[PDB]
This record gives C-alpha cells, sequence and structure tokens, in this order.
C-alpha cells in the first residue's frame, strides 16, 4: 500500500466579509489523484475573521502539497493564503 | 500547569512508528476519541469482548483515510510532567520545509527501530529518509533523542539482538552527531505495549534505559518515563518581541489588523512596535486569538492585533513585527549562514539563487560567496573559499537577499535564524543564519 500524509490547511479569506461557503466549495472541487479531502470547520481568528481549516488526506508520491497549497491560493476572490495547520504521518 | 513539549517521532516506513505514535496517543490523550470509543464498541464482534489497541488503531487509520474523522492534525498527549504535542513525521518530501520553518520545533526526537533483521538494516541506509530527518533535527537543534527498538516481539525479545542493534544504533546516530550517552534506548513493542505505559514481562535481562544528563543518570523503564524525562527547555518569554506575519486584513470600522505567530517576547496592547523590513511603526490597540481578546500574547500564540495609520497595503505576510523599545527588527544587507546540503541531483556555486523559505517571508537569496567549508559537527574550518558544495557539506555562506528581507542570527532569535533551500521540487538544504549585516 501506498505511503500517506494526513494534513490540516488553514485557508484564509480577504476580509470578514468574504463568502467561506463559496471558498470552501472551491477548494473541495479540487481533484488530484491520490486526494481525499476531509472534515472542516470555519475558526474564528479574531477581529470577526474566521479561517477555513480543512483536513485532507495524500498520497505522498502523487500529490504535491506545494502545488495544492498554490492551486487553493488560485482563487483570489476568496483567498488570501493558505498555510499548514499541522501534519502528521498515516 | 503542565509544561509544553513537542516531539517529532521518526524512523523507516516499517519501523512500526506510527502504532507507536498513535497508541500513546490513544492512552495518553484524547484525539478522535469518538471514532476510538465506536471501534472498541464494535471489536465486541472479534469474540466476546476483549480488544487489542493495536487493532482499534488500524480501523481509526482507516477512518482517517475515508476523510470522515473530525479531528485535525494537531495531536498531543499527557505525561506526568507535560503536556507533549507530538509530530509522527510524514515521509512526504513537502514535510521536510515544514519541518524546518513550521512552527513548533521539537525539543526531542524519538527514533523508532524495527528490529528484524532485515527492517533494522534497510531503515539506517546512508541515503534513508530517516537519517535526514535525525541529520534535519541535529542540525536545527534537537539535542534531545531517545530511541525505541521496536518489535521485540519478532526477535523474541532476546538481549543480545537488542545490544547489536543498541550498538549499531549508536554508531548511526553518532555519525548524525548526537552522543549517545545521553540517549534513552528502549526496547519496546508499540503492537503488543511492552514498555509503553506499563513495564514489559516479557524480557527478565532488561533492567530499563539510562542517559546521562548534566546533573546525572536518569533511568526508567518504559517510553512513557523517557519522555516524561525529556529536560525542560528555556522559552523565548524574556526576549524581545519578534511576531512574522502571516495576513494582514482590512475590517470594517476596525482597521488594519495583521496575524501571525509570535515566535519570541510577548505582544500586549499599549506597546509600540514596528514592522520590519519596511520600518512602519505605530501602537498596538488591542489583540485576539480565537474568541477571546488578550491581555498578552506568548510565545507560540497564533494572534491578530490592531494597529492604526498603516493601510494593509504597507505591511504584508513575510514582514516581521517586533518592539520599537527592545532591539526593534531590521531588514539587512545580507546575513551570513551554515549551510548543510541535502542529498540533491545537483551541485552548488557562488551565484546559485534559490528560494528560501524562513519564517514567513518566501525570497530568492543569493549565494554570493561560499566563504568555508566546516566539519558538519564539530563546525571546524576545512578550507577558505570552496569552490561548491556538493550533498553533505556544511559551509558558511553569505547570502544576500533579493527583496528587503528581516532575518536573525539562530543563537538569538532560533524561529527567525533557520530556513529552508528550496529547488528542483525539494528542500536542497538547511540553513542557520550565524551573522546579520542589518540595516540601518
Ligand atoms: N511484530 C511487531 N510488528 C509491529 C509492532 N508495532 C508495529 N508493528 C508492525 O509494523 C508495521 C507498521 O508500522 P506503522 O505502519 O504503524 O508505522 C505494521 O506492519 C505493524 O503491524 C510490534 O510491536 N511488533
Amino acid at each position: 500500500p501506498a505511503a500517506k500524509s494526513i494534513v490540516t490547511l488553514d485557508v484564509k479569506p480577504w476580509d470578514d466579509e468574504t463568502n467561506l461557503e463559496e471558498m470552501v466549495a472551491n477548494v473541495k472541487a479540487i481533484e488530484m489523484e491520490g486526494l481525499t479531502w476531509g472534515a472542516h470547520q470555519f475558526i474564528p481568528i479574531g477581529f470577526g475573521i474566521k479561517k477555513l481549516q480543512i483536513n485532507c488526506v495524500v498520497e505522498d508520491d502523487k500529490v504535491s502539497l506545494d502545488d495544492l497549497q498554490q492551486s487553493i491560493e488560485e482563487d483570489e476572490d476568496h483567498v488570501q493564503s493558505t498555510d499548514i495547520a499541522a501534519m502528521q504521518k498515516l | 500547569e503542565k509544561s509544553h513539549i513537542n516531539v517529532v517521532v521518526i524512523g523507516h516506513v516499517d519501523s512500526g512508528k506510527s502504532t507507536t505514535t498513535g497508541h500513546l496517543i490513544y492512552k495518553c490523550g484524547g484525539i478522535d476519541k469518538r471514532t476510538i470509543e465506536k471501534f472498541e464498541k464494535e471489536a465486541a464482534e472479534l469474540g466476546k469482548g476483549s480488544f487489542k489497541y493495536a487493532w482499534v488503531l488500524d480501523k481509526l487509520k482507516a477512518e482517517r483515510e475515508r476523510g470522515i474523522t473530525i479531528d485535525i492534525a494537531l495531536w498531543k498527549f499527557e505525561t506526568p510532567k507535560y503536556q507533549v504535542t507530538v509530530i509522527d513525521a510524514p515521509g512526504h518530501r513537502d514535510f521536510i520545509k515544514n519541518m524546518i520553518t513550521g512552527t513548533s520545533q521539537a525539543d526531542c526526537a524519538i527514533l523508532i527501530i524495527a528490529g528484524g533483521v532485515g527492517e533494522f538494516e534497510a531503515g539506517i541506509s546512508k541515503d534513508g529518509q530517516t537519517r535526514e530527518h535525525a541529520l534535519l533535527a541535529f542540525t536545527l537543534g534537537v539535542r534531545q533523542l531517545i530511541v525505541a527498538v521496536n518489535k521485540m516481539d519478532s526477535v523474541k525479545w532476546d538481549e543480545s539482538r537488542f545490544q547489536e542493534i543498541v550498538k549499531e544504533t549508536s554508531n548511526f546516530i553518532k555519525k548524525v552527531g548526537y552522543n549517545p550517552k545521553t540517549v534513552p534506548f528502549v526496547p519496546i513493542s508499540g503492537w503488543n505495549g511492552d514498555n509503553m505505559i506499563e513495564a514489559t514481562t516479557n524480557a527478565p535481562w532488561y533492567k530499563g534505559w539510562e542517559k546521562e544528563t548534566k546533573a546525572g543518570v536518569v533511568k526508567g523503564k518504559t517510553l512513557l518515563e523517557a519522555i516524561d524525562a525529556i529536560e525542560q527547555p528555556s522559552r523565548p518569554t524574556d526576549k524581545p518581541l519578534r511576531l512574522p506575519l502571516q495576513d494582514v486584513y482590512k475590517i470594517g470600522g476596525i482597521g488594519t489588523v495583521p496575524v501571525g505567530r509570535v515566535e519570541t517576547g510577548v505582544i500586549k496592547p499599549g506597546m509600540v512596535v514596528t514592522f520590519a523590513p519596511a520600518g512602519v511603526t505605530t501602537e498596538v490597540k488591542s489583540v485576539e486569538m480565537h474568541h477571546e481578546q488578550l491581555e498578552q500574547g506568548v510565545p507560540g500564540d497564533n494572534v491578530g492585533f490592531n494597529v492604526k495609520n498603516v493601510s494593509v497595503k504597507e505591511i504584508r505576510r513575510g514582514n516581521v513585527c517586533g518592539d520599537a523599545k527592545n532591539d526593534p527588527p531590521k531588514g539587512c544587507a545580507s546575513f551570513n549562514a551554515t549551510v548543510i546540503v541535502l542529498n540533491h541531483p545537483g551541485q552548488i556555486s557562488a551565484g546559485y539563487s534559490p528560494v528560501l523559505d524562513c519564517h514567513t517571508a518566501h525570497i530568492a537569496c543569493r549565494f554570493d560567496e561560499l566563504l568555508e567549508k566546516n566539519d558538519r559537527r564539530s563546525g571546524k574550518k576545512l578550507e577558505d573559499h570552496p569552490k561548491f558544495l556538493k550533498s553533505g557539506d556544511a559551509a558558511l555562506v553569505k547570502f544576500v537577499p533579493s527583496k528587503p528581507m528581516c532575518v536573525e542570527a539562530f543563537s538569538e532569535y532560533p524561529p527567525l535564524g533557520r530556513f529552508a533551500v528550496r529547488d528542483m521540487r525539494q528542500t536542497v538544504a538547511v540553513g542557520v543564519i550565524k551573522s546579520v549585516d542589518k540595516t540601518e
């Protein structure tokens, strides 16, 4: 069986008005072989701003996290940046 | 409150480190407990009710793979003395940068070693991911290490096999740089639980592990005692403020709100801060984290704070916030750092200008000059002005950032003194900043 890692990505909006539902739908629409989207929650980071924290399981040899982060960040209308909140081997 | 420490668990794919780490989190923490509960109940089907923790761990893994579990990848567990934030090191190649510039650097590394003859040898290969991880930890100053020889059941808890493994592993880690005498070697069974939390009854010859510390010799029997014996590291609370920005928001009726992790010092409302490399100075109106407003943000806190007369446009990700009246952060003309070249399909010559990731900065920096090549472990200068670097070399290099950049010497501000060098879809080197030519 293939090596996997479970990753929790933080996806940040532009402001407190950003449509977070559209933002997460855009992330989940991203399809790649070896990529499995998991649970997500909108977490407050202060001053009314909420970030998207979403889990995903990736096959190490098939899914580039650098590329994945870059792809999410293409949704400029909703995403300011992305960061890895945490990652573990499975 | 229990003190906080970070631990990274490394080892070869067949070492069984995931089951090992999972067992600790399962019995000493509370991660995805509702999933655990479901499987503990289901296990009644196996017989009349009895179940192995390793079975439950197996089912949790598959559940996580389906993407239906609820908890995030930030895992923690407790010991008598600590709340441990643990990372079962991913094999993923992108984890290398994350290990270098990510938050939560390790206070101790736990190397899990498979005891089987074939698996043991495969694990200490000179080109293995496990050695790279060990090297990275050592290079980043993770001086505390614990070794657990797993799968002792597969070699029938044989004392001689354990001793030979300790011998060869000591050689392995010594070449990396760790002094084996300070490393506890714990024979365990991650699957059967031997010496995990309770002492084993399968090895009469086992007297326990031991390690030399500065105060004396510490001994124990289990992996948990080994972890609990990790030495308390000193935190940056006392050093000047340093808060790398991750994001900057423009919130109506409030203004500019940068967000970032407090790496050193403390941020409080009322302080007057400066943002480097821009050089903008202002007062901190308020600070917030999650739902609560704070009286202070301490090292480790990812906080958002509000400042006035600062268009979001004048400060950005990568900039560093600090105290304007206590060694304020500054940009630099250049910085000299010890670079360790990792295994990669290439060779480095002066002029090389790859992207460098340092705290939240992502900037291409020129390897302006190859000042010296050094013995990696001792730091002794082997030659002046080497003409190129190849995998394995440790060297002092003069860097010139292509964009305004704020960095620190690793000795003074660790989180802003270590960096990852990216190229060929991988981290090709790791640097530790030794001096900075600041900007005035
Ligand atoms: N014999 C034996 N195998 C183990 C032990 N702990 C883990 N393993 C096995 O080692 C392999 C995996 O490690 P993991 O996949 O959990 O990192 C699996 O095949 C797992 O069942 C142990 O104490 N004894």
